[PDB]
């Protein structure tokens, strides 16, 4: 019971890159670039009622 | 926010860790108050600047031992509204200690 | 109360020093938008914490060559107030110009 902080430092006191954190807790999508061609990957089917 | 809701918010923490911790004692009362004081802060700039905004409160403090010496603004903010928060729920502890032992 | 209000008055002090003076080049903008935005800021202390109260302004630096050195905090915050209100001036006033550009003809 004192001052609290975001769990973000103490889930990078393992040595535990901001890469890490933006990849392994979330489940992302990916895009393609310098080509002009904008398209992405296969959908995963993740929309529900959005 | 205003001072009258985050000061309810910082006794209503106050007295839900006396009764968590069943304080008696004065001496372990003033303890209690620090920790309650540290608790209960603001992460919203805004409301911080709202707290220094809104009435019962004063540019001029009477210690200057416990103001910081950095650039961080902020820092010297929250050690101003914790020296605040400290006095203003120590005034209006000393009844609520009795209140709660007359209560159960 | 609000950041809204000071915005409004440094909108109309901005625009009575464009009307005044009828600047129309974009390099000779200094003079009149500085102190524009000098005198766009409040004399009293408990209005210069309830700028800083309302949204609108971050504690996020953008240059920290515009920092005093000084024990006053209220200094440290109308000096905020007074960069903030050069970042909304200074992206304001090119707009303002091509109104007033097109508001006469």
């Amino acid at each position: 019971r004192r001052r609290k902080l975001p769990a973000t430092i103490i889930l990078r006191a393992l040595n535990y890159t901001t890469e890490q954190i933006l990849d392994l807790f979330f489940e992302k999508v990916i895009f393609e670039i310098r080509d002009n061609k904008l398209q992405m990957e296969l959908v995963p089917e993740r929309l529900r009622g959005e | 926010m205003t001072y009258n809701n985050v000061f309810d918010h910082a006794y209503e923490m106050l007295k839900e860790n006396i009764r968590y911790d069943d304080i008696r004692d004065t001496d372990d009362l003033h303890d209690a108050i620090h920790m309650a004081a540290d608790n209960a802060v603001p992460h919203y700039y805004a409301d911080i600047f709202s707290v220094m905004a809104s009435e019962g409160i004063d540019l001029e403090f009477e210690d200057s031992g416990l103001m910081p010496d950095t650039k961080d603004v902020i820092r010297i903010l929250q050690a101003r509204i914790y020296e605040q928060l400290t006095i203003d729920l120590w005034e209006d502890a000393e009844d609520l200690l009795n209140e709660y032992l007359e209560e159960v």
